[PDB]
């Protein structure tokens, strides 16, 4: 509460407050400077990657009615979302799309992580591959998917020693398992994927990122849950395996799911 | 390197805890030392 | 209340015995009656002093539990505990959050409590050292019989009985007396003992010596009394009740406190509804709205600031008691900085206590000799043989003696059995003529004539030490005049010689400027017997005039006085010079009030009273316009029937002021007439009749040694050592912290803005969270704690005693210059400094700080574990929240360093660091251990868990480093045109 000295102190405070901003700003311009347009600068915490489904969950759970219309029409607003993405409208002519092996197959190395080549072509990915999968009304039909981090070569387990799917339909070269869990076994596992195969096609792979390849489809594996059991809260836990695949107690996504289905009907 | 660049989705947060757990601790000595010219 | 207690009292000593009995149905010779005095017991209650009714230690805890912050802070812990319940009851959350933030919010409420309430402290027993003066028994004649009674069970009416050695029971009116002597130093702070006997001897009650008072005691011979007062209704039981009744008051310290409390606590309520409401209109769910808010109420309250406060002044406490100055209340190391007025007791403060001998007259000349207890001055004369002539009588005609095993404690301070004169010319030729009892051994005495009320004089002859006469030698002191009529010759030099006229005017102007002085003068003579009228054996009758008292030979005179502390005139002029007004009060006569007061400088040189116009001038007092007189003393008896406006008056109208033969409750009244003007006043005393001015007083000091208990207990400080000096450093110390709290102030304040700019944005911009709750405690309960605390330790800019003492009005310890530089200025850097280590950690992750706009609601969603990054990557909850609280730590660790600088430019005022420089070791402590602290939390395993402290990359640590720079740059900038032109545009704006 002063005289006309009201005026000096916006005076001061439109000029001092205008530098702050304008070297603020400078800070944050040589910044970005020594940053890349195609790779981040750390990539250890995003590290393992994380195992995320279409069916929104509540809190890690999708409990519905089968006898009720609009029970389940929530799950499949995302569902539709998801899949709506790999629609073969979506992928049309040589550009900048490319038709790869129809089983899992290796790597492609489209080169750098640079601009020296147009937009990096993808592999092309139909939701046909996705037997059986309005969705289902009874009886779930869940969408696995793979987070997407640059420059990751998913690599899977050698059958060297024991595994957990003991040897059955190992395509140890070229396929990324995923296979589903509960004792408790009162369910019916199906899965759905590329080449028929319970896992991720490592053709995908490695993903070039946003800049560098843009409408970039990654691999999809619908799983089916065609359980005999009814009105009981099921915790099924779907899990990847991998050499450069882990797990934590604290990220319950590191690497796989956690749904708690619930037909209630 | 290629297929296998492990070592680029990694950090050794491991010794950089031992690191400034060292500092830390010097740190604070270096403190004491300079606190006790008199008490 | 009080009021009436302020009155000067109103007595029954003019009433003869007889009339005096009839008042209260006694006998003079029988005393009471078993039954009448047990009627009486009952009817006027007990002889006891009741103290006041106090305020339970309960209260005073929780008051503090409520003052702004501590409400903010509950409101907060129970907005926690709102939230929790809303969830615990919505959807089952697991978490701890809302429950154990609710739970350490409410701890550090109950912590802080502990802090004010320490700093808050009255250590007060007052009525219970009065109660100590009452003594356990008294003797009574009861039934025509003596008998020990219970003190208590002491009525008006009843006949007491008294003798040396015992103290007052009660108030009395003497009846028979004999040799009575009684100290009432109690009502005067005088030890000399005062005759009482059964004669009315003065109008005023006090001043009579008919008249016995409770709180004193009889000190020689016997008396007898009819008790008048008893209890509380005594005179002293009345100061008593006053002193302890007198409500205590806010001290000017704890009234700034409240005063930034109102301010922090206004632009916190401000924010935090004013963001509220900016929510809520958003769109944001009461869910959310509530734990916003909880976060702008840890931002805006500065949680580490009042218990800072209370540890830079203890430390400043602690350097005080070092150099035995003992503070008893925390906030009084405050108020003798910000004292404009010190009212000080001039017995046992200003002065030593003990008669000293100042000045002697001999060879026609005045000497002076040295008055200081260290003995501090030099020497006056010790070749003329005069001087041993003077020095033998001084030695001989003296009946005091040193008490037993003193020969460990210097002169001056060892006690002294005998009368004030004596014990004053006993320590003067022990101390430049070595051993008294050396002296009195070599010269025996063989008759002496003690000291006469109708003589007026003392004789003493004794044996020549001199081998070659071994004969009589005859010694006399007294009344100047009365020695010199009994003197033909003058030892001039060495050589006797007749008394001339000439010599006999010079004793008289001697005499005469001696008592000018203010000073007790005394008249010495000697006269060596001739031999033949005086054989080796001849008998010497002293109670008949065996042997002449006249025509003897005058040797000199000596004056005495209750000199000043040595340190005492110097500590004058230094409270002086710093702007305080310095004002003598005491219970003494005005002529030696008026005497001490020039000699200590309270009245400078050339400065009169109107009395001292009109004589001069040779005028009528009533012919002198009193504004020519900068200088006044004013008696008691005169200031008795003065109104307070008069006393106003008084004040405002006088630089230099004695008010002298003052009573306890006129020393009040003096201190609180000052205090109406608007001054903080101190009052120095070391009696039991400076005790309700030293509880009035904004600060009470009282002397340590020469200290009544009394005294001690009214005070705030005490000078352990009796050093006056300390005074000046006290007023000093207490300029220095007043400063360096305003630098710890703005330091603790200006970490509030990157704490709350955070939450602004994250509503406004619809970002993840820079930084949390949790880490705001980090920096206000952790790494702001010790560095804060270190700014107590800075040292003066400029010399504080050259400048006035600050106007409690106008001059506050926080004001709108300090709240520019530490929200407006320097805060708003460091939020910037905060921001740019956030968007630095979150784009080398993958997120550019342009995608982060509007990404808060997929960023939150528990349930997207797949959000995509500014590079095309897709993230689970949990790993984008390390990322996150990654960010808290580093923007935590950019509070760290842009503190750094913040330390540093808080560090002075006005100087430059350059000028100043780094010698403050406590800071440079603050430095490394807040660094060690903050590395500690980010590194150290588990903290991730208990406090969401996430590892930082070496490279993390350097992101505010260009606006710590930027910080101590502009504030060097800044401070260099404070100083270039003191004119006021940046001084007016920043200068704290
Ligand atoms: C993505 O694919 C679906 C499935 O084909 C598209 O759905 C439309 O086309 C179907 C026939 O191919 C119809 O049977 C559906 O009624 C119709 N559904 C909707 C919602 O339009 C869908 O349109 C495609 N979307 C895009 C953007 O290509
Ligand atoms: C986060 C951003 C947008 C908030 C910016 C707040 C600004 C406008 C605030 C912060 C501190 C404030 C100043 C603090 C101190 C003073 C001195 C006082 O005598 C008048 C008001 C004045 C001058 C204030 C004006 C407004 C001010 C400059
Ligand atoms: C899935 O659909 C096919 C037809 O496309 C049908 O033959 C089959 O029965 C279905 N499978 C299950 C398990 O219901
Ligand atoms: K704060
Ligand atoms: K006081
Ligand atoms: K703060
Ligand atoms: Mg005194």
């Amino acid at each position: 509460r002063t005289g006309s000295s009201w005026f000096k102190i916006f005076l001061f405070y439109l000029i001092f407050y205008g530098c702050l901003a304008g070297i603020f700003i400078g800070t944050i311009q040589v910044l970005l400077l020594t940053l890349s347009d195609f790779e981040p600068k750390y990539q250890d915490r995003v590290a393992p990657p994380g195992l995320s489904h279409a069916p929104y969950a509540i809190k890690t759970e999708i409990s519905f009615s089968i006898s009720n219309p609009k029970s389940y029409e929530s799950f499949v607003k995302s569902m539709h979302k998801l899949m709506d993405l790999y629609n073969e409208s979506s992928q049309a002519g040589n550009s900048p799309f490319e038709d790869c092996s129809d089983t899992p197959a290796d790597y492609i190395k489209r080169g750098d992580l640079d601009d020296s080549q147009g937009q990096k072509k993808a592999c092309r990915f139909s939701r046909m591959w996705l037997k059986n999968c309005g969705y289902a009304e009874g009886k779930p039909c869940v969408v696995a998917k793979l987070n997407r981090i640059i420059g990751f070569y998913p690599k899977p387990l050698k059958n060297t020693t024991d595994l957990p799917e003991e040897l059955q339909a190992n395509y140890n070269q070229y396929v990324l398992p995923l296979r589903c869990a509960a004792r408790e076994k009162i369910g019916s596992i199906e899965y759905f994927g590329l080449g028929g195969y319970a896992g991720f096609p490592l053709q995908y792979y490695p993903y070039y990122g946003k800049r560098l390849q843009k409408k970039y489809l990654q691999p999809l594996l619908a799983i089916q849950f065609t359980n005999l059991t009814q009105n009981m809260e099921l915790r099924i836990e779907c899990k990847v395996y991998g050499e450069n695949i882990d797990y934590s107690e604290k990220d319950r996504f590191r690497g796989r799911f956690e749904v708690k289905i619930e037909v209630k009907s | 390197e290629g297929p296998d660049n492990d070592e680029r989705f990694t950090y050794d947060y491991y010794r950089l805890r031992v690191v400034g757990l060292i500092v830390a601790a010097v740190l604070c000595v270096i403190g004491i030392i300079i606190l006790l010219a008199g008490k | 209340l009080d009021e009436l207690k302020k009155e000067v009292s109103m007595d029954d000593h003019k009433l003869s015995l007889d009339e005096l009995h009839n008042k209260y149905g006694t006998d003079l010779t029988r005393g009471l009656t078993n039954a009448r005095a047990k009627e009486i017991l009952a009817r006027d209650g007990p002889n006891s002093l009741t103290p006041p009714p106090t305020t339970p230690e309960w209260i005073k805890f929780c008051r503090q539990l409520f003052g702004g912050f501590s409400i903010l802070l509950w409101i907060g812990a129970i907005l926690c505990f709102l939230a929790y319940g809303i969830q615990a009851a919505t959807e089952d959350e697991p978490a701890n959050d809302n429950l154990y933030l609710g739970v350490v919010l409410s701890t550090v409420v109950i912590v802080t409590g502990c802090f004010s309430y320490y700093q808050e402290a009255k250590s007060s027993r007052i009525m219970d050292s009065f109660k100590n003066m009452v003594p356990q028994q008294a003797l009574v004649i009861r039934d025509g019989e003596k008998s020990t009674i219970n003190a208590e069970f002491v009525v008006a009416g009843d006949l007491v009985e008294v003798k040396g050695g015992d103290r007052i029971p009660a108030d009395l009116r003497i009846i028979s007396a004999h040799g009575c002597k009684v100290d009432n130093s109690s009502l005067t702070g005088e030890s000399e003992p005062q005759t009482r006997s059964p004669e009315f001897s003065s109008e005023n009650p006090l001043e009579t010596r008919n008249i016995a008072f409770f709180s004193t005691n009889c000190v020689e011979g016997t008396a007898r009394g009819v008790v008048v007062y008893t209890g509380d209704r005594t005179v002293m039981g009345r100061i008593a009740t006053l002193a302890s009744g007198l409500e205590v008051g806010r001290t000017p310290i704890a009234i700034e406190i409240e005063h930034f409390i109102h301010i922090i606590t206004g632009v916190a309520v401000f924010l935090g509804v004013s963001f509220f409401i900016l929510s809520l209109i958003l769109g944001y769910s009461w869910l959310e709205a509530v734990i916003f808010l909880i976060g702008i109420i840890v931002a805006n309250v500065p949680e580490g600031l009042l218990a800072t406060v209370t540890v830079c002044l203890t430390l400043t406490a602690k350097r005080m008691a070092r150099k035995n100055c003992l503070v008893k209340n925390l906030e009084a190391v405050e108020t003798l900085g910000s004292t404009s007025t010190i009212c000080s007791d001039k017995t046992g403060t200003l002065t030593q206590n003990r008669m000293t001998v100042a000045h002697m007259w001999f060879d026609n000349q005045i000497h002076e000799a040295d008055t200081t207890e260290n003995q501090s001055g030099a020497a006056f004369d010790k070749t003329s043989a005069t001087w041993s002539a003077l020095s033998r009588i001084a030695a001989l005609c003296n009946r005091a003696v040193f008490q037993a095993g003193q020969d460990n404690v210097p002169i001056l301070k060892r006690s002294v059995a005998g009368d004030a004169s004596e014990s004053a010319l006993l320590k003067c030729i022990e101390l430049c003529c070595g051993s008294v009892q050396g002296m009195r051994d070599r010269n025996p005495k063989i008759v002496e004539i003690p000291f006469n009320s109708t003589n007026k004089y003392q004789l003493s002859i004794h044996e020549n030490e001199k081998s070659s006469e071994s004969r009589y030698l005859l010694v006399m002191k007294g009344a100047p005049e009365r020695i010199l009529d009994r003197c033909s010759t003058i030892l001039l030099n060495g050589a006797e010689e007749p008394l001339k006229e000439d010599m006999k005017e010079a004793f008289q102007n001697a005499y005469l400027e001696l008592g000018g002085l203010g000073e007790r003068v005394l008249g010495f003579c000697h006269f060596a017997l001739p031999e033949d009228k005086y054989n080796e054996g001849y008998p010497f009758d002293a109670d008949e005039p065996n042997f002449p008292t006249t025509d003897l030979c005058f040797v000199g005179l000596m004056a005495m006085i209750d000199p000043p502390r040595a340190a005492v005139p110097d500590a004058v002029g230094k409270c002086r010079s710093a702007g305080i007004k310095v004002i003598m009060v005491t219970g003494d006569h005005p002529i030696t009030a008026k005497a001490i007061a020039k000699g200590v400088g309270i009245i400078s040189e050339g400065n009169e009273t109107i009395e001292d116009i009109a004589a001069r001038l040779n005028i009528p007092i009533g012919q002198v316009n009193p504004r020519d007189a900068k200088a006044c003393v004013v008696h008691g008896s005169d200031l008795k029937d003065l109104s307070t406006e008069v006393l106003d008056d008084i004040l405002h109208y006088h630089t230099e002021i004695v008010f002298a033969r003052t009573s306890p409750q006129q020393k009040l009244i003096i201190v609180e007439g000052c205090q109406r003007q608007g001054a903080i006043v101190a009052v120095t005393g070391d009696g039991v009749n400076d005790s309700p001015a030293l509880k009035k007083a904004d600060i009470g000091v009282a002397m340590g040694i020469s200290g009544s208990d009394v005294s001690k207990q009214a005070a705030d400080m005490i000078l352990l050592d009796d050093n006056f000096a300390s005074i000046v450093t006290g007023v000093e110390e207490g300029r220095l912290i007043f400063d360096n709290l305003k630098k710890s102030i703005a330091y603790t304040l200006t970490s509030n803005i990157p704490e709350i700019t955070p939450f602004l944005v994250f509503i406004i911009g619809n970002v993840p969270l820079p930084l949390g709750t949790v880490t705001i405690l980090c920096i206000d309960l952790g790494t702001d704690m010790v560095p804060a605390i270190s700014l107590a330790y800075e040292q003066a800019e400029s010399d504080i005693m050259k400048r006035q003492p600050r106007n409690p009005k106008t001059d506050k310890l926080v004001n709108e210059r300090l709240i520019s530089m530490a929200y407006g200025q320097i805060g708003m850097i460091q939020a910037l400094g905060g921001f740019f280590s956030y968007f630095v950690i979150l784009a080398e992750n993958g997120f550019l700080p342009m995608d982060l706009i509007g990404k808060r609601v997929r960023w939150d969603d528990r349930w997207i574990s797949d959000v995509e990054d500014s590079f095309g990557q897709q993230w689970t909850y949990e790993q984008r929240k390390i990322v996150e609280f990654t960010c808290h730590t580093s923007f935590f660790i950019s509070i760290v360093v842009v503190q750094w600088a913040d330390l540093i430019i808080c560090k002075t005022r006005r100087n430059s660091i350059f000028q100043q420089g780094m010698k403050n070791k406590i800071l440079i402590f603050g430095l490394f251990e807040e660094t060690a602290l903050a590395a500690f939390l980010s590194y150290c395993p588990g903290t991730d868990v208990a406090l969401r402290m996430y590892p930082l990359k070496p490279s993390w640590w350097f992101c505010a480093f260009p606006y710590s720079l930027i910080i101590f740059l502009y504030d060097e900038m800044r401070r260099f045109i404070i100083r270039r032109s003191p004119g006021g545009w940046v001084e007016q704006e920043t200068y704290y």
